[PDB]
């Protein structure tokens, strides 16, 4: 349950690289 | 969305993956 | 002036600043702007960043965990309004875990016109009291600006000037604070208030042209109090004509523009429908409509869901996919998804759907274009449908299929002439070549029964209905299989038996009209029925048979049922509440419930029985009797009653009265009022009778109105001098002695009081009898 | 809040 | 000889007893409420002499002894009884005694005697003399053989009485059995034991079997029986048991017919659904074989074929459907199939075939119930639909054939034969059919190809399947799809129910990691397999990792109030646990956060594929005294009585030392307080105490771990310089 | 009789107009 | 229950035998 | 819920006269 | 059969009458 | 124990209704 | 193209042979 | 779409054979 300012870091970890688009 | 995935139930990377691109 | 640089969109710059380049000649972010998850920016990524040109934002900002951004005053110094166009949770500003970020530093931040502040958990972020939010928002309550280095005082907030407090941003850039009258119009350097439609500040004060933002709306390098006409009010900023909402619409050929309210609006607002030619949204004639552009032109509909995304559409831009095959609310939810469609660009197929048996809960389906045809060039596609029994009632709805043709093909229970109504209907009919309709696979196991049977008598009993009819006969009779009556229970009008043939052997005056008698039935109750025909399928042209209407026979208002759970409370002495159902069967409009009562009187056995034994274990409870025809009642408190006495009560229901009254069978049910109180307290005095040989003789008048009767009579005798001691009357003690009669007792005065035992319980003792027998020596 | 603020930003 | 009677509310039908000797049966008097003495003082019947079942009373006025009806019965032989009694009188009004003085024996059952508000003479009756067993007698609210007069016995298959001692033809009754005035032991050839008291020879329970012609007598065990013990069969010569219409519409109306073999009527058919057909249809029903009547099915809807009827081999048609039809069917909607007429045989006698309305069953079925039922040449025009009947089902007379089969692992591509129609028009697609199919105990449509040509021409249309499960058989099969012809239609192909079972893939997360350090250094791993096993799970690929202890654990000043602490390629050790959903492992620190990674495996030797990883994570036991301090407590004193302390560590501690806790106190002062973090000790060397009290001290030690508390050291004893 | 085919069983009018005359 | 069972075979059979007539025995 | 000797009475009280056969 | 009826369950006259001839 | 008694006698008169009345 | 067809919507084979050559 | 797009390349290997395919995957 990866909940508050936790869960950026655990994205960003996943992401690391480019990460989210908007199209 | 996400926090109802991976906050509010438990998320893999699999269900983070959708997260990323 | 006003505005020299583009309009641009809003924007989400996401995780480097290369995009942010692309806001180098945008004056106005017509939209919101999102800067958020660098964490890959440095600060030096912003020591060569800037974009001054930027004046005025519509909806919103939001910052979110990028790094090395320290201050805005750099990256825009000359922003000043956000317009609040749209809000983030009635935020126009969200500042979050801004990592680095120290100082806000806008100081030509001047007026919000919608909406508040969100700044938290920024973690370097000072400056935050140097602010005046309320010069800045006509609302500051819903603000929140928590968790920041502000908080926890270590903010070393130095105004160039180094509670009432003096305003910044950094410590090199004030808050400019105007005058009252200029009040969000704001002033210029000297102080001068700025035009009346200007909104914080002016390069040259009092001038519209001269402004640097709108208070209300622009056209033309000059902010306007309206959009006067032929201008639309673009965006709640700004004033543009009809060629370039008209043009931006022909473009989405998106938001396809359209024109209501002197707006260039993406959509119509409620109840409208845009005019085509100019935009203008019109009123609809109810339902609003809908125009459903499908995904790929097309879409399957299996389901309900499948249906309720389609709920509410008008008009497809598109083709329609069916193989829903079975599920609860058929044709129901499908209607009120679906019967809402008028019309079809593309074709309509239904393959395999199985369940459904007609397609009338398309209501308003007027219109196939069938402008996407299903392949041989078919506006309409049936195959494997297998229930379906009827495309629609071609005497009520009307279709319109523009282009392509029929494919009816394996579906067998749509006859024939429902075919060749759709053809006429359907203006189809001269386009349908070899094969493009099955003639031997489709509605050849409905028989489709052109003709009707017509019933010759109808006799009901209550549970019993003899019908009789005409026996239909084939011209060759052989091939009469059978006759198949069909029913079912219908109180609405919102709508099986096989029989056997008949003898056919004669016709001069031959009742081999068959007949039929029902059974089981409940009486008084609407019974949709229909026969059908049962013959063969003929070698040659099929004789078609014939089937009869439905029809919707009540069986008969008879005996009704026993009217059910008659509860039967004795509230008092003289009232009892009975309560009761109606019958399970209640076979009739139910005139009135047929209420007897009857007082049960007293058992004789305990009139006989010595109640001074021990043993005397008490239970503590034509002709026309007393009834009631309670009309239109399912209650009843019978009045008039006597205190303490079982009664016994016959219930029963009348849907008939005045002529032979039928009436139910008996509900019976029996109970006993409550006791009076004072009817077992004894009345009468307490009379002694001392003899010579003081054979002292008891009497009393009874409790002539008892608590139904009096088992035993209780006598307290006690000296000055002795105890109380005991001896005990019954019924026949007292109707024998007349009274008591007590046998020779001990000198010193008695005293006497007496209760009355009852049924019911106990009839208060007495008052104290005050007598002496002879002392013989004193 | 927080609720709403990742729901909008991770596609 | 008369049988069992019951004589209800009046004593008319109790004159029919009049030249009775034998009640053949029970009697029960019952409810005579309308009796009265008078009735029972001109009635009598002295004749009778035994009764085989019982007696019941119950309710009749009027009478009040038995010594006047019956004087002379003697023995109930309780051949049948009435819960357990031969002898029930209950609620006897006006019955003062009971008066049988020529009552004996009693041979099996007992009395029950109850509510017989006058009944008298009860104690006086020795009922031992008369039951064998009187423990079961409710009376509440010369051995059996009996004697004569001067008390001689009687004959030894006498019982209770006789006329004169030792003469079987002198007998008043028999103990066991009785044949011609004699009574018998046993019933001798050619007499059979009739009712357990008598002996009769074939031509009585022939002829009463052919008056039953009611239980039709038979024959077995030496005995004129009604029907034929356990897996017997009477033979209808010599009724000896030798080893072996009605309408339905629903289960329940089959299972009044469960076990059936040959029935003597016909049936009707018309179960339209439910659950469980054709099963519990068969297990009340495939048993039958015969039927003496015909057959009628009709508008039964949602079976499919008939298959059900194992046995059922025989039609009579002895009853025959109007028109004379052995054989009827109509609206049988989606009956495909009547038998397996390469399995089913079956007999059809008389009749014909009704066979109408039921589109899904081919004449192909039918010209084979033609042949197998022996019925060919019966049927007429008109007895047989031909345009109804199978007209919906399309009798695929040929097949198609799989050309290429790819699995994936989710997918499966199949390549086949295109079908094409002579007038190749007609083909309007093709129709793959498919489900799932652990066993092999047993829906796609795809277009036409394209024709275009043949030189070598790949229109095998192909067909990959997407969202399966990996590693499961599924029964698979194509239909083609074409048009029913103008003319003689082509019947078109289908393809066969294959069963292709999905690919041993990478299996899903193998499911529930639950890991439970039962010991400093034992932690069961169990886990439940994965969701998608994926294949035959040769090993669960266990991987674990220690997770060292974190690293600014060891520079926080513990010392300071805030101390809240919390009491909890490479290749790694791994495990694969073959065939075991559980691990325990050993080998392991005490108190240290470990990381685990499971997967399963399907496949180890050829290039393992084996799951996704399940991690988990956890911390063994502490030990007790790996946290207790070891090494001496050594004081050192200055001249200004600076005091620095020493120690040496728990140098395997559980996991981490956080702080260190010493407990000075003076013979005179009380316990003060001064702590030693991790830094504190490192710098200091142990701690060190600046000028303090004269009086004696004493120092224990405690050192304070992440698991806990690490037990105090042994009392220290020093004294600083007291200078007066 | 009648009530072995009318009561018991199902008639129609043709097994009660063998109850007729 | 023969009774109600054959309380409509009278009336049954008086339409069914009309002015024909019907010779009825309910009992046993 | 008539049991017992009540159901007895109970069936006499229904029955009356003959009540019960036995063929 | 009656016990089952009128006696476990609750019985009518109708039920009864089933116990009558 | 009384009461295994008690429901004995009542088994019966559970049995002496049903196979009586037809 | 092919993941507006194939993806987000079923392809065939025929629906493929377009992203063939 | 990863997931989605991964099995094209096997349908469209499959599906072209020796014609082969040209597959653009990103976005």
């Amino acid at each position: 349950h990866l909940c508050g300012s936790h869960l950026v870091e655990a994205l960003y970890l996943v992401c690391g690289e480019r990460g989210f688009f908007y199209t | 969305g996400i926090v109802e995935q991976c906050c509010t139930s438990i998320c893999s990377l699999y269900q983070l993956e959708n997260y990323c691109n | 002036h006003l505005y020299p640089g583009e309009v641009c969109p809003g924007m989400d710059i996401r995780n480097n600043l290369t995009r942010l380049h692309e806001l180098e000649n945008c004056s106005v972010i017509e939209g919101h702007l999102q800067i958020l998850l660098m964490f890959k920016t440095r600060p030096e990524d912003f020591r060569d960043l800037s974009f001054p040109k930027l004046i005025m934002i519509t909806d919103y900002l939001l910052l979110f965990r990028v790094y090395g951004l320290e201050s805005l005053k750099d990256l825009f110094p000359n922003l000043t309004v956000i317009r609040g166009s749209r809000l983030f949770f009635n935020y126009a500003l969200v500042i979050f875990e801004m990592v680095h970020l120290k100082e806000l530093g806008l100081y030509n931040l001047m007026n919000i016109t919608r909406g508040s502040v969100r700044i938290e958990k920024n973690n370097e972020l000072c400056y935050l009291a140097t602010i005046d939010w309320s010069r800045i928002l006509d609302s500051v309550e819903d603000n929140y600006i928590v968790l920041n280095k502000d908080d926890n005082e270590e903010c070393g907030d130095i105004c160039p000037g180094t509670q009432f407090v003096e305003r910044c941003w950094t410590h090199s850039h004030c808050q400019k604070v105007c005058p009252t009258i200029c009040k969000s119009h704001g002033c210029t350097a000297e102080g001068l208030c700025c035009h009346s439609e200007c909104l914080g500040n002016c390069s040259q004060p009092d001038d519209p042209t001269k402004c640097v933002a709108c208070r209300n709306f622009y056209l033309d390098g000059r902010c306007v109090e309206t959009c006067p006409p032929p201008y639309y009010h673009f965006q709640d900023w700004r004033c543009v004509n009809f060629s370039f909402c008209q043009d931006l619409h022909h473009k989405c050929k998106c938001h396809q523009y359209v024109i209501h309210n002197n707006k260039c609006i993406p959509e119509c607002p409620s109840g409208y429908t845009m005019n085509s030619s100019n935009l203008l949204c019109t009123p609809c004639l109810g339902p609003c409509p809908k125009v459903c552009h499908l995904l790929e032109g097309e879409k399957t509909i299996d389901s309900v869901t499948s249906a309720q995304e389609l709920r509410g559409c008008t008009v497809i831009n598109g083709s329609l996919i069916i193989n829903i095959r079975g599920g609860n609310n058929l044709a129901a939810e499908l209607e009120a998804n679906l019967g809402l469609i008028e019309e079809i660009s593309g074709y309509l197929k239904i393959r395999r759907s199985y369940a459904l048996v007609s397609l009338s809960f398309f209501r308003k389906l007027r219109l196939i274009r069938g402008e996407t045809l299903e392949i041989g060039n078919y506006s309409f596609y049936a195959l494997d449908n297998q229930n379906l029994r009827q495309l629609w009632d071609w005497s009520k709805h009307n279709l319109t299929i523009t282009q392509g043709k029929l494919f009816f093909h394996y579906n067998p229970k749509l006859c024939l002439s429902e075919i060749h109504k759709m053809e006429e209907v359907s203006g189809t009919k001269g386009r349908q070549e070899r094969n493009d309709i099955a003639l031997k696979t489709n509605g050849d196991q409905a028989s489709c029964e052109n003709e009707l049977l017509k019933f010759s008598y109808i006799r009901t009993s209550f549970d019993k209905i003899l019908l009789r009819w005409e026996p239909y006969w084939p011209p060759d009779f052989r091939d009469l299989l059978g006759f198949m009556l069909f029913y079912k229970e219908a109180p609405y009008q919102n709508v099986v038996v096989d029989i056997d043939p008949p003898l056919r052997s004669n016709d001069p005056k031959s009742q081999n009209h068959p007949g039929w008698l029902m059974r089981g039935l409940k009486p008084w109750t609407q019974y949709a029925i229909f026969v059908k025909t049962l013959v063969t399928f003929s070698d040659e042209r099929r004789t078609y048979g014939a089937k009869s209407d439905i029809i919707y026979v009540q069986t008969d208002a008879t005996n009704p049922s026993v009217p059910l759970d008659p509860i039967s409370v004795s509230n008092s002495s003289s009232q009892i509440i009975l309560k009761w159902k109606p019958p399970s069967d209640p076979n009739g409009n139910i005139t009135h419930y047929l209420v007897f009562w009857e007082r049960q009187a007293e058992d004789s056995e305990l009139f006989e029985l010595d109640y001074c034994l021990k043993g005397l274990k008490l239970p503590s409870r034509e002709e026309h009797r007393p009834f009631e025809k309670v009309v239109n009642k399912e209650s009843l408190v019978i009045s008039g009653l006597r205190h303490f006495t079982g009664y016994r009560i016959e219930l029963q229901a009348c849907n008939q009265d005045t002529p032979e009254e039928r009436c139910s069978v008996a509900a019976y049910v029996s109970a006993r009022t409550m006791p009076e109180a004072k009817a077992d307290d004894i009345v009468g005095p307490v009379t002694h009778e001392i003899f010579e040989n003081n054979v002292v003789h008891l009497m009393w008048q009874e409790p002539k109105e008892p608590n139904g009767l009096i088992v035993l009579y209780e006598v307290s005798y006690r000296r000055y001098g002795d105890e109380e001691l005991h001896l005990c009357v019954s019924r026949k003690h007292f109707a024998l002695e007349r009274g008591c009669r007590l046998r020779g007792l001990s000198p010193g005065n008695y005293s006497v009081r007496i209760r009355a035992t009852s049924l019911a319980g106990n009839g208060s003792w007495t008052e104290p009898t005050y007598f002496y027998v002879t002392d013989y020596l004193d | 809040f927080e609720d709403y603020l990742h729901n909008v930003v991770f596609v």
